[PDB]
């Protein structure tokens, strides 16, 4: 139900599993009897918590009938949340 | 074979008159309803318009036959302003703002040209 | 004569755009030849009752950088004919973007395409920026699509 | 009114959403779910003001405003062993590095 995403300086992520699944990376890594845990040494605290709240955001806006807000990216995060995006395959 | 001379400098005053009227009107939102009419799209990029319409003309080329002299008497000014808004009706059909800008414009022009001081 | 076009079909049809979204919205037509017609467009939470015609394609992108937009959910409009008189409304909105899509955009809208070359990331992701979105590139996935 | 927290402590985030209208309780029963610690064995904090059970979300500032599946809020959550009450602790998260003067 709720799976843990260590970053690199050793936070801790608890979301669900459905969320998390939302990473083709971290569905392979899950279930590969299945895993309830992931750790990312290459991925920093201040990114993670980004992609996390990517997560929620994707899996609450998919298939909604509500108006759609814009997912914000603050200047100084873009480039290690894009790695960590395609690293990840969100 | 005297087609060469000119319509009297009255009778052109009094056609760009009603021309001008009808160009330069714009409803209570400010919009210049005659702006889509001035010129007409090419046969390259509208080539369905003069498939259907099939005597085109522009108020480009009804302002120009003011110029040459072409018109006679302002019936036969009214005559093109009547057929460039058919032309637009036809084409276009009701439920389109061109179709009813066309009407309005048609008004103007009844308006525009009912003020005879004379 | 494409797939994806619309059908001269000389039946009206009032449609209401909506840009329920924060982008700017410009509404992209598909010609007869299925060729992209830019029109005006809507800003953030405009919304224009709009004279259309029955079987007409129409397509929603993002005006600045051509980012792909959605329409009722999908990504193509085609209006019914209006039953009785009612307008058929077109509600424009964002769609989910992937998270590396997303990252793209944002990127794309901070590092000119000079200096996209320039930025110290796995050189699979220099091409990912260079892959900017536009109309042509939707309609061929698309049309292989039907 | 779906609410979109981040229940954090020292280093560990958790992500849960509940309603406008859930009180400070259930998410203590979630909470219990996820770490196995009972409500009265915690303590629930909005900006170093402890949470209230028998509070709603809203009243405790938690709105679709404020609390936004993109931007979450933060509950600071600390926990009580008997006799014993740690701090409120949450450890900052890595800051990003300088602009590339490529963008600025
Ligand atoms: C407000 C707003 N906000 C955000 S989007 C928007 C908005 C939305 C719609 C319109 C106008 N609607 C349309 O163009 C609809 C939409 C699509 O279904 C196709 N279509 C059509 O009329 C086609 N017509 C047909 O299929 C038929 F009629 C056969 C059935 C077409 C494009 C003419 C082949 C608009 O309008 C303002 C923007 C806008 C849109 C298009 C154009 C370019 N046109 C093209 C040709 N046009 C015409 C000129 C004349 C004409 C000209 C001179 C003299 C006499 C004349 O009769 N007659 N008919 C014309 N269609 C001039 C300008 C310019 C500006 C603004």
């Amino acid at each position: 139900m709720y799976v843990k995403l260590i970053s690199s300086d050793g936070h801790e992520f608890i979301v669900k599993r459905e969320h998390a699944l939302t990473s083709g990376t971290i569905k392979a890594m899950l279930s590969g009897n299945e895993t309830n845990e992931v750790n990312f040494r290459e991925i920093p605290s201040h990114v993670l918590s980004k992609v996390c709240m990517y997560f929620t955001y994707k899996v609450r806006y998919t298939n909604s009938s509500t108006e759609i807000p814009e997912f914000p990216i603050a200047p100084e995060i873009a480039l290690e949340l894009l790695m960590a995006a395609n690293f990840l395959d969100c | 074979a005297e087609k060469l001379s000119p319509n009297p400098p009255k009778l052109t005053k009094q056609m760009n008159a009603i021309i001008d009227t009808v160009i330069n009107y714009k409803d209570s939102s400010g919009r210049q309803l005659s702006e889509v009419f001035i010129q007409l799209p090419s046969r390259k990029e509208l080539p369905e318009y003069y498939e259907l319409i099939r005597k085109p003309v522009d108020f480009k080329k009804i302002k120009e036959r003011i110029r040459n002299h072409k018109y006679r008497s302002l019936g036969d000014l009214e005559k093109d302003v009547m057929l460039l808004c058919h032309n637009a009706q036809t084409f276009n059909l009701e439920g389109s703002q061109i179709y009813e800008d066309s009407i309005v414009l048609q008004s103007v022009f009844k308006s525009a040209r009912q003020k005879i001081a004379k | 004569r494409p797939v994806l076009r619309s059908v001269n079909s000389r039946e009206p049809s009032q449609v209401i755009f909506c840009n329920r979204s924060p982008r700017v919205v410009l509404p992209v037509w598909l010609n007869f030849d299925g060729e992209p017609q830019p029109y005006p467009t809507l800003p953030p939470g405009t919304g224009r009752r709009i004279h259309s015609y029955r079987g007409h394609l129409w397509l929603f992108r993002d005006a600045g950088t051509h980012d792909g937009l959605l329409v009722n959910q999908t990504e193509l409009f085609v209006p019914s004919l209006n039953v009785d008189g009612q307008p058929i409304f077109a509600n424009i909105t964002l769609p989910v973007y992937t998270l590396k899509e997303r990252c793209l955009q944002v990127v794309r809208s901070l590092v000119k395409p000079e200096n996209y070359r320039r930025l110290d990331i796995v050189r699979s992701l220099y091409e990912d920026l260079e892959d900017h979105p536009n109309v042509q590139k939707d309609l061929e996935r698309l049309t292989q699509e039907r | 009114m779906d609410v979109f927290l981040m229940i954090r402590r020292h280093k560990t985030t958790i992500f849960t959403d509940a309603k406008e209208s859930s009180t400070v309780f259930e998410l203590k029963r979630i909470v219990e779910g996820i770490l196995k610690r009972p409500p009265d064995e915690q303590r629930l904090y909005k900006d170093d003001q402890l949470l209230d059970d028998g509070k709603t979300l809203g009243e405790c500032g938690f709105t679709s405003q404020t609390a936004r599946p993109q931007a979450p809020a933060t509950v600071g959550l600390a926990f009580r062993a008997d006799d014993t009450f740690e701090a409120l602790c949450i450890e900052p998260f890595s800051s990003p590095p300088e602009l590339p003067d490529v963008m600025k």
